[PDB]
Order: C-alpha cells, then structure tokens, then sequence
C-alpha cells in the first residue's frame, strides 16, 4: 500500500522493477478507497479539530 | 576519523604522501547507481600526468558515517594538474572509478573539514586536514586510446565484410520473423550498430577484460560479451562473461570478444560478423598496468 | 551495402567531435569560475596583509611620542 | 596637539581607501559571473 | 523598467522524509516538482480572445 | 535538513555559496533605477536561450 | 530565439509622422549601420518603448512626491 | 508482436535522432579575455591614485610641523 | 629624530606592499590568459 510499483523496459540487462513512495493518503487508487470515503474522512477530520 | 589512524601505521608502505577525504552519497551515485554498497573493499590507485604510472596502494578501507557537522546528511566516509584515480568496490562486483583533479586537493586543504568543487561531477567534495600533522591532455588520453582501439576493430570488421563479397550469414540459430522487407531498414541496422560501436567508450569494455586473461586453459573456453540498446533506448552494460539469448532479442547490438583476439558483431536476428583484434606491446602494457 | 559504412563513420566522427567540444567548454567554464574564486581569496588575503601592516603603522605611531 | 590630528586623520584617509578596492573587487567579479557566467 | 524576462520552468528535487527513506535505490528516495518562475496560472480562454 | 537540488534548465544548483552564480536579485523599482540601461541592453542583445 | 510569439499588430510610422517629442533628440543617436531595414526598425521600436518607459517612470516619481506645506501657506498672499 | 516492436523502435529512433545537433562558439573566450585587461587597467589606475595620495601624506605630515 | 624614523620606514613598508598586489595581479591574470585559454 505504501509503495507504487512499476516495471521499466529492459535494455542491456534484464529490467528490475521500481518502487515510488505514495507519500500521501490520497494517492491510494480509487478502487481501494473511493472518493466518498475521502469525503467522509475529511468531514471526520473537521469534526475532530 | 578512525580509518585515518588505522592507515598511518602501515600507510607509509605504498606511497609517500596521501590526502584524507570524504565523499558524499550523491557523488557516489555516479559510481554505483540503484545501490548504496559499503566500501570495505574499496582500493585506491594513483595516476600521473605523463606516461609513468604507479597504482595499487590500496589506501583506505572505510565505513560510512555522517559528518561531524550536524547538517551533513549521510555521506560515505574515508604540478597542480593530474587526473588522480580512485577505485571503489565491495565484496561483490560493484566497482567504480572516480576522478579527482589537483587544485581541489591542494587548494581544498585551506584553513577541520571543508567543501571543494568537483570538476568532473558538479557536486561538492569534503576534505579534512589533520591540524597536528597541457591541461586538457591529461584527461584526454584514455578517451582517444579507447577510441582508436575500437576504430581498429571497426576497420577489421569492414575488411572481413569485404572478404565475404559484401554479404553476411548466420552463426546463431534464431528464427527471424521473415517479415524483414526493409522493415527496420535492414541497412539502418548496421548503420546504427556502427554508430553505437564507434561512439561508445568505457574503460571496462569487453575487449579490455578479454585482453587480460589469467590462464591459457580457461579463457579459450570463455567469451566476454556486451550488448547495448539500439538508438540509445537505455544504458549500456559492459563485461558480461559467458561460462543464444542475445541473438534473439531485437534492438540489442551485441559485441563478443574472445581471449585470442577474435571479435564478433551480433545483430538482432543472429547474424554474426567476425573481426580481428590487434594491440601493440605498448597499449597491451598500458592496459595491463591499468586493469592489472 | 558498402556506402552506408563511410556514412556511419563520418557521423561517428562528428558525434565524437561535438561531444568533445561541449565537454571542453563546460570544463573550462567551471575551471575559470574556480580560478576567479582563487583570485578573490588571494586578493583578500593580501588586502588583509595591507590592512595589518597599515594598522602596525598606526600602532607604532601611537607610541612615537613615547620613543622620542 | 598636532599628533592627534596627523596620526588619526591620515589613518582614516588610508583605511577608507583600503575598503574601496575590496568593494570594487566584490562588484567586478560578480559582474563577471553575472554577465558571462 | 524592472519587468522580468521570459517566464521559465525550474525543477526542484528533495529527498523524502527519514521515515520514508528506506528503499534500495537512491534514485527513488527523492521526490521532485516543477515551479513556474515569473509566469501565472490561468483559466480557459475564449476563441476570439485567444 | 533533507539535501535539496535546484535543477535550473540544464544546470544543477546545490549550495547557497553558489547563490551569486544561479540566482538574480532585482531590488525595488526605487533602488533599481541605476542599472536600467544594462537591463535593457541585456533584454535586447542578450542570449536568453542559454 | 529558437521560437517566439508573432509580432503584435500595431500601427506604422509612429515615431516620425504624428509627433515631435522631446524623446526624439535622444532617440536619433542610434544607427542602422549593419542591420537590415526590418531588424533595424524592430530594434528602433523597442528602443522607443524603453524611452517611453523611462519617461513615464520619471514623471510618476514626481507625481508621487506630494504637496508642499509652504505653497499652501502662501495661499493667503 | 513485431508491429509494436518496430513502432517503439522507430519512436526511439526519432527521439535519439533529434537529440543529435549541438553548436560551438569561440568569440566569448575573446570577450572574457578582454574583460580581464579592462579590469587590469582600472585597478592599476586606482592603485597609482591611492599610491600618490599616500605619497602626499608624507608632505602633509612634515608640513604641518611648521604650523606648530 | 623619531618622526624621521617613523614617517619614512612605515611609508616604505606601505609602498613595497602596494606594489605586491599589482605584481600578483600581473602574474595571475596572465596565468589565466595562458593556463585556461
């Protein structure tokens, strides 16, 4: 969940995957957390602080 | 700074004078991309701005550490015109040569640690001074050396094509799609292949390692290959050993050197061209002093 | 074909030449910047010596009527 | 009475022109690096 | 009098946080972004106005 | 505290001691009424593509 | 310039035809010696822009300075 | 698939053919060289100015001693 | 007899060192002209 993985095309050597940190909450894909979840979470944050 | 007192007991063995140093991690990122290896193996060398050279002092085996300054990240701890060379490596095969020019080590020891400009790579290098105790030719030699050697190999390939009545055959049984009807412009294959062969230069190319063989028995049965992408789609890899797949995958120009002086140019589609390797005793000796 | 060969050869020549001219330009640029910084550090080191000796003039002037 | 005048006014005259050359080098080298670097 | 030159693009690249540093490649631990210098963001233009 | 880099065009930029190398200072219109001629001279003659 | 936006549509023969302005005596100094008619006219046009900018700024500066108290004290006599 | 393979290869061909042109210039080194001569002339002028002032310093030191 | 000792010795010390900076500029600017160009 914390890392977004991909493959690069190979050249001169078999390619090795690469991973980037998602760095934030909102970068989770919409299939795993739809937008309505984000609206509910924001409303909960506001009621929190 | 412990390796510095670790050296000086036996440091006088190899070389009369040395300079203590520290190398940032972003500076090492030139040598060892996609990795952060330790430098316990890392063995130095020395270099002079004339034909004379001495190497293999093996100065410092140094661990990583943060600098004494708090805002110093996490870097790797360790005639005013020459290209001093250093060679880092680990227990594995991850080896990298870095250049240093004087006017950075002499002037860099100014005043007990200070940043200096690195001419070869645009980043700072830190030098620590113990408080109690013909400009362009010097970097231009290796380049023209390797360029002329590769051009000699290219001329051999051209004459071997001339011997075959300007035709080619296969020596690696890979079935082509048989759809080659100037698709990929079968002439452009050899045009771009010669492009990449004559352009690219690296001290660790295939023929470099193939010239210097430990034994007579084993390297006869050993092949040294390097394949690089067509039209610079990526980075090159040098010095793979063969104790075929490379003829299959397209857009990879393959160069295979034997220990005997044979070179082989493999194109996408398994076609093989032969060439000969010839080095005078002087260039052989210079390469033996460098690589060995 | 025989004719593509010399084409590739001259293209390799031009590519190597342009690479070299550009690398020389960049290196000379960084080197001249480093030289300017060295010149400025030397010149401040010598203007500081001038200041120090002029202030020595001042100090031994302050004791002149004392050595009369 | 004269020494307090001389060995102070001449001193100021020398130092306030000592500083000008440092200022000029500061201006001129930065002009060099900005104009052609 | 002091109106600046052409607007430009400049790429800033920083390392990530110490809590997110862990990764085997040094290239990945950085994140980068592009700043527009002396330019301005803008809304959709009309056809006559473009 | 994380080591940042400013990639301006083609050139990298690391230290603030390189601040007089890569970054220009344009003061107030009041104070910068002295060098407007050189500003215009660079605006017209200058080579902005590099 | 490898590329630039096309020139904005403008009138022609501004500097000479309509006005005779205090800028012209300073403007006359520049010469065309090497440049062709087109590039010379374009650089001339840019220099006239620059002189206008200088003049506007210089007049605005004294517009900003304010009102003297003494001239208002003389309002009596 | 051969079609997409040749298409991607020709795309890289286009990219690394556009990457090919570079230029060189010489006059800038001459201009930067003449800049140094200008700076040298100016600094020598100021050096002789301040030197002559320092020389007249001595005459004005020995001269006011007749004013006392 | 002491002013004669001061206002000449110090002036020599100042002149010979105002000569130093110009000597060094002569040296180093030509070093730039030859060594990096």
């Amino acid at each position: 969940p914390l890392y977004d993985i991909y493959i690069g095309r190979d050249a001169g050597e078999r390619a090795r995957h690469r991973a980037v940190h998602r760095l934030m909450v909102g970068n989770l894909p919409t299939p795993l957390a739809p937008a309505a979840f984000q609206e509910a979470r924001g409303q909960q944050f506001e009621t929190a602080t | 700074m412990d390796v510095h007192i670790d050296n000086q007991v036996l440091s006088g063995l190899g070389t009369p004078l040395l300079v203590h140093l520290f190398v940032p991690d972003t500076v090492m990122a030139e040598l060892c991309p996609n990795r952060v290896p330790n430098c316990e193996g890392a063995w130095c060398q020395t270099l002079f701005s004339d034909r004379t050279g001495l190497t293999r002092v093996c100065r410092v085996f140094a661990a990583r550490g943060m600098l004494p300054g708090r805002p110093s990240h996490r870097g790797t701890f360790t005639n005013p015109f020459h290209v001093a060379a250093l060679r880092f490596y680990d227990e594995g095969g991850l080896v990298g040569e870095l250049q240093i020019y004087y006017l950075s080590l002499f002037e860099g020891a100014k005043r007990l640690v200070r940043g200096i400009a690195h001419i070869f790579s645009p980043h700072a290098l830190y030098v620590v001074t113990y408080p109690e105790l013909s400009i362009l030719g010097a970097p231009e030699r290796e380049f023209r050396f390797l360029i002329s050697v590769a051009l000699r190999i290219s001329a051999s390939f051209r004459e071997k094509l001339a011997m075959q009545a300007w035709t080619a055959q296969q020596e690696i049984p890979v079935v082509i799609p048989t759809s080659y009807s100037r698709i990929y412009k079968n002439s452009d294959l050899i045009r771009e292949a010669f492009f990449t062969v004559q352009t690219r230069v690296s001290w660790e190319s295939c023929w470099v390692k193939a010239t210097i063989s430990n034994a007579p028995k084993t390297p006869d049965a050993c092949l040294w290959i390097d394949s690089h992408p067509l039209y610079e789609e990526g980075a090159s890899a040098w010095g793979k050993v063969i104790d075929v797949a490379l003829g299959t995958d397209g857009h990879c120009v393959h160069l295979a050197t034997t220990s005997d002086g044979q070179a082989f140019l493999v194109l996408p589609g398994g076609f093989v061209i032969k060439g000969q390797l010839a080095l005078t005793p002087e260039e052989r000796g210079y390469i033996l002093a460098r690589h060995g | 074909s025989p004719e593509a060969l010399e084409l590739a050869e001259r293209e390799a020549e031009r590519a190597r030449s342009e690479r070299w001219d550009r690398c020389a330009q960049v290196l000379k640029n960084r080197l001249l910047r480093v030289e300017l910084d060295g010149i400025m550090r030397d010149h401040l080191a010598r203007a500081e010596e001038i200041r120090q000796d002029l202030d020595a003039v001042v100090a031994f002037s302050d004791g002149l009527e004392s050595m009369q | 009475s004269q020494a307090s005048r001389v060995l102070s006014r001449f001193v100021s005259q020398l130092r306030r022109k000592l500083e000008r050359s440092t200022h000029r080098l500061i201006a001129d080298l930065e002009r060099l690096k900005f104009l052609y670097l | 009098m002091t109106c600046p030159t052409f607007t430009r693009a400049v790429r800033v690249s920083v390392d990530n946080d110490v809590t997110q540093q862990l990764a085997p490649n040094p290239a990945d631990k950085r994140t980068e972004q592009t700043v527009l210098v002396n330019g301005l963001v803008a809304f959709a233009f009309s056809e006559r106005t473009r | 505290d994380r080591a940042p880099q400013i990639i301006i065009g083609n050139e990298v930029y690391a230290d603030t001691l390189a601040a007089p190398q890569f970054i220009e200072r344009v003061g107030n219109m009041d104070e910068m009424a002295a060098q407007f001629v050189a500003l215009y001279g660079y605006r017209v003659n200058g080579d902005h593509d590099h | 310039m490898a590329r630039r936006l096309p020139k904005p549509t403008l009138q022609g023969r501004l500097e000479a035809d309509f006005p005779d302005s205090p800028l012209l005596p300073k403007f006359q100094e520049l010469n065309q010696n090497n440049l062709p008619n087109d590039v010379f006219r374009e650089a001339q046009r840019s220099y006239l822009v620059f002189l206008t900018s200088q003049f506007c700024y210089e007049e605005y500066v004294q517009r900003t300075f304010g009102v003297p108290r003494r001239q208002r004290a003389i309002d009596k006599r």
